[PDB]
């Protein structure tokens, strides 16, 4: 529908300006050639002048029309180029600008007069009850994740990443020592396996 | 002479509505760009949620309009430091990872660029890429091995 | 200001503080609905002068027409704007934000009004021939709900609420992931959770009274 | 009647807009206001016409005591009835009120669900992590270019008469 309204909207403002040759404008008859045939050419000129005036501002108000939707097909036109330099031609790190959900990819297809973009994007599905921790305390040392947040299923802790369940053992590997544990609130008791 | 007259005032009236209209659309569609990149996310563009490192923002429904209270991160307090591109070591040249070398005088440090959080410059968090006759710049300090003291003990 | 930082090819600055800063910015979103006729507007009441308007034909055929489209996209910019969550979304009313206070946005269920105390003065400072005024299509009631169920999504879920389903985060623990996304490390947010909820909530409540100070800023 | 409190001297009474508001009858020592005959809009609220024929009438911006009907702020709904519960809005009439095509079939009137309610469990220490995702593809259609169109005010105001 956002493509049938421009081929509408151009359609119809070109037969209304068709119609606007069958109006008088105040003259006695809205063709041309039968004011001449009838009325003599020393008073024709006023005749003749009530149907310049009406003609005059069809095409005025025509003009000014099409001059308000160039601008906003532009505008659209602008924002067509700037899509496809940003979601086609690479990955778009702004939110709900090419499609909802994670954008990972999207494709052009051609269309008339008008663009027509295929937003690949990334939903998650299926997520259930976590239990969670800012940090973990250990001897005389806090823990604080790299790039996943410490969960638990119940029972035991485990690191993950954040859009996709993937427990890991929490190593020092993963895990950074900043302070001790008196000053981050929530803080809980759990073990960090040594790797070494 | 009455019909022309009036026709003229409404045929203004429109093109004054239709130009004004526009401009409304064009800081609609301004906000709602604002929504779902400041409301609904974080941005990484610099001054379109307001001014500083962009946090969050909230919406505040107006009328005719709409509110955003962009929640930002200003720097306040910062003092003299000495910077070195790298460090030189035996043979090897030390870049930090995600972090600056700084020192404070007397001895260099490694920290973040929006806060000043010094740590001991180790191997965990620098990595070695070639010598140091390169780098123009670079400085002489050791590089502690946190693995190192389990080895002789 | 005249300014003249120290440059020097050893020289560097770090900021050993910060300040939590909340600034207005302000946007309109759509106008006011009007429709004119021209047969009440140029001659009402009069049957010798709607005989002579049909001779000009059609233009005032497509001078309702023009602002029929202007008043259908009027309420049509409203949708884009604050209509951008499908679902609903209420803060549980046990308000542990970890010391974060959100009264001041959040909706008053006192007033007959649900809306917020930052809401409330904002709708205070701002007040026939053929013309008439056509209602919107959401209310200002309507407008709010949006509003409050982008508010319940924010600050429980962040921006999982955004690019699909609504995930549960405390607002002390996602803090400090908008802190990762501008290089700030997690533990300075949890070795200054007071200092930045009393920074937050400070600068939250100036901003009622800088809305308060001068009517120029609406 | 008015309660307006005008001057001895004083008959007329006008607005900012220079219209006739309030005039007194010359005879009684009175006050009359002056607020124009009530008109708007006719609009047809109507599903298609492959579904039903039946229609709902919309006359905008009167009280329509004048002229099942509802009130609305909009104006006043002929033949579509009101019920209580909410529906998701099809065809819009305004001030939140939206008609539809439910039910033996009529047209009714009801307030505009905003959404479906949800409230997702918050805790200090409970978060949500997705185990599994969904691979979405969504189609935007933004349009490019208008037709190439060009007037010629030789031909189009007077063609073939060269005393125009
Ligand atoms: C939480 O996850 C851990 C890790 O899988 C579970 O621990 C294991 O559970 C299985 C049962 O299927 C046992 O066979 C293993 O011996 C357990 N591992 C260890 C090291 O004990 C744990 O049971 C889970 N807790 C809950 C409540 O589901
Ligand atoms: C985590 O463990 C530490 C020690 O293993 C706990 O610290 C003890 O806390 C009790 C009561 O607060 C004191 O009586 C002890 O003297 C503390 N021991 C030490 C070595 O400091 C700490 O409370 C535990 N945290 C949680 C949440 O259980
Ligand atoms: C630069 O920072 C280092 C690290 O804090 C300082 O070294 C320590 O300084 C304190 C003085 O408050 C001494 O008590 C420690 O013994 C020092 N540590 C070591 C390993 O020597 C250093 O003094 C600072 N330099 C300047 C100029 O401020
Ligand atoms: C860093 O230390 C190295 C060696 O520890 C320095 O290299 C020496 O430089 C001098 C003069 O340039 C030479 O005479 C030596 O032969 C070099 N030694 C080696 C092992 O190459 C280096 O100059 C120091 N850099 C700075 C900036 O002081
Ligand atoms: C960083 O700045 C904050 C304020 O922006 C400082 O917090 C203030 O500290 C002083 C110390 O005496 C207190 O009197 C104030 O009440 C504190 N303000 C608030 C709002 O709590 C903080 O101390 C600064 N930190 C550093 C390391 O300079
Ligand atoms: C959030 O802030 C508001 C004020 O902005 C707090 O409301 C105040 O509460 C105290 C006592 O709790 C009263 O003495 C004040 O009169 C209240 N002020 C206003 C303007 O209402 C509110 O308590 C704060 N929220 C929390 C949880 O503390
Ligand atoms: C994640 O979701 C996908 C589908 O969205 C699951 O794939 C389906 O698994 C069932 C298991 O019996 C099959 O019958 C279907 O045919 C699969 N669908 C497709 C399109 O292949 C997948 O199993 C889910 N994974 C988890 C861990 O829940
Ligand atoms: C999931 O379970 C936890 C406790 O196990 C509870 O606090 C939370 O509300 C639950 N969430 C949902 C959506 O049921
Ligand atoms: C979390 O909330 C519970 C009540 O819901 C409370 O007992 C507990 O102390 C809170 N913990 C923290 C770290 O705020
Ligand atoms: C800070 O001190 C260093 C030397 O210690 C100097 O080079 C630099 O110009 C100083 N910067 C300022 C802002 O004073
Ligand atoms: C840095 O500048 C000083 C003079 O300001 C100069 O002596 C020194 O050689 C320069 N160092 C480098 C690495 O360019
Ligand atoms: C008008 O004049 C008549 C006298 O013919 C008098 O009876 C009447 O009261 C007058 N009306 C008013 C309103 O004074
Ligand atoms: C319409 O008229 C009735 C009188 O029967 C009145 O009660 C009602 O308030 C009027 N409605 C409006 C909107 O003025
Ligand atoms: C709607 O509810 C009101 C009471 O709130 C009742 O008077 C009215 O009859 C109801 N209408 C229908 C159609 O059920």
């Amino acid at each position: 529908g956002k493509l049938q309204d421009v081929v509408n909207q151009n359609a119809q403002a070109l037969n209304t300006l068709v119609k606007q040759l069958s109006s008088n404008f105040g003259a006695i008859s809205s063709v041309l050639n039968d004011i001449l045939s009838r009325l003599d050419p020393p008073e024709a000129e006023v005749q003749i002048d009530r149907l310049i005036t009406g003609r005059l501002q069809s095409l005025q108000t025509y003009v000014t029309q099409q001059l308000i939707r160039a601008a906003e097909i532009r505008a659209s036109a602008n924002l067509a180029a700037t899509k496809m330099s940003e979601c086609v031609l690479g990955q778009s790190k702004r939110v709900d600008f090419c499609g909802k959900g994670y954008h990972l990819m999207s494709f052009p297809q051609s269309a008339p007069h008008g663009v027509v973009f295929l937003h690949v994007t990334y939903v998650p599905a299926q997520e259930k009850n976590f239990t969670t921790a800012p940090a973990i305390c250990h001897d005389g040392k806090a823990h604080f994740p790299r790039e996943g947040v410490f969960v638990s299923n119940g029972t035991h802790w485990f690191v993950t990443q954040r859009n996709f369940y993937e427990p890991q053992i929490i190593t020092t590997d993963n895990t950074f020592v900043s302070g001790n544990c008196d000053v981050v609130i929530g803080i809980v008791n759990n073990t960090v396996y040594d790797p070494l | 002479r009455l019909i022309t007259g009036r026709l003229q005032s409404l045929q203004t009236y429109v093109t004054q509505q239709l130009i004004r209209a526009a401009e409304i659309r064009a800081s609609a569609n301004l906000a709602a760009t604002k929504m779902s990149e400041c409301v609904l996310g974080q941005s990484k563009r610099v001054d379109f949620c307001g001014k500083g490192y962009h946090l969050m923002s909230f919406p505040q429904s107006a009328p005719h309009g709409v509110v955003f209270l962009h929640v930002t991160y200003v720097p306040a307090q910062e003092k003299n430091f000495t910077t070195a591109p790298a460090i030189c070591h035996d043979g090897k040249a030390h870049f930090p990872r995600e972090g600056v070398f700084v020192s404070n005088g007397t001895h260099w440090f490694v920290t973040q660029r929006n806060f000043y959080e010094p740590q001991i410059i180790t191997t965990d968090n620098t990595f070695v890429s070639g010598n140091c006759d390169v780098v123009i710049g670079i400085v002489n300090n050791t590089v502690y091995d946190p693995l190192q003291p389990e080895l002789d003990s | 200001a005249e300014n003249s930082v120290a440059y020097s090819n050893n020289s560097i600055a770090i900021p050993t503080n910060f300040t939590i800063s909340v600034t207005t910015e302000i946007l309109p979103v759509s106008m006011t609905k009007t429709s004119v006729d021209c047969t009440m507007y140029i001659c009402g009441d009069s049957t010798e002068c709607s005989n002579l308007l049909l001779q000009y034909g059609s233009f005032c055929t497509q001078l309702n027409r023009a602002l029929t489209g202007i008043a259908v996209e009027q309420d049509k910019n409203t949708q884009e704007v604050f209509a951008q969550v499908k679902q609903i979304y209420k803060t549980p009313p046990i308000k542990d934000f970890g010391g974060f206070n959100f009264s001041q946005i959040l909706p008053d269920p006192s007033k007959p009004s649900k809306r917020s105390p930052i809401e409330d003065l904002l709708f205070n400072k701002v007040t026939f021939n053929g013309l008439t005024v056509l209602p919107p299509l959401l209310t200002d009631e309507m407008i709010a709900q949006y509003t409050s169920a982008l508010l319940a999504g924010t600050i429980t879920s962040g921006w999982t609420f955004g690019a699909g389903p609504a995930l549960q985060i405390p607002f002390p623990m996602q803090m400090a992931y908008r802190f990762n996304g501008i290089g700030v490390t997690q533990n300075v947010l949890y070795e200054n959770q007071k200092l930045i909820a009393n920074q937050f909530n400070s600068a939250i409540g100036k901003i009622q009274d800088s809305l308060s100070s001068t009517p120029s800023a609406l | 009647e008015s309660n307006k409190k005008f001057l001895p001297f004083q008959q007329f009474g006008r607005d900012i807009a220079d219209t006739t508001d309030a005039v007194r009858d010359p005879q009684t020592l009175e006050i009359l206001d002056i607020t124009p005959c009530s008109f708007g809009g006719v609009s047809v609220i109507t599903p298609g016409t492959n579904t039903s024929n039946q229609v709902a009438v919309l006359y905008q911006d009167v009280n329509c005591t004048e002229v099942n009907v509802f009130q609305t702020r909009a104006g006043c709904l002929i033949g579509a009835e009101h019920v209580n519960n909410s529906y998701e809005c099809d065809i819009p009439i305004g001030a939140g009120i939206c008609a539809s095509y439910q039910t033996s079939q009529s047209i009714i009137a009801y307030t505009m669900s905003l959404g479906a309610e949800n409230s997702v469990a918050y805790s200090n220490n409970s978060i949500a992590i997705p185990t599994n995702f969904t691979i979405s593809v969504t189609t935007e259609i933004l349009p490019v270019s208008m037709t190439k169109t060009s007037v010629d005010c030789t031909m189009y105001i007077c063609g073939d008469s060269t005393e125009c």
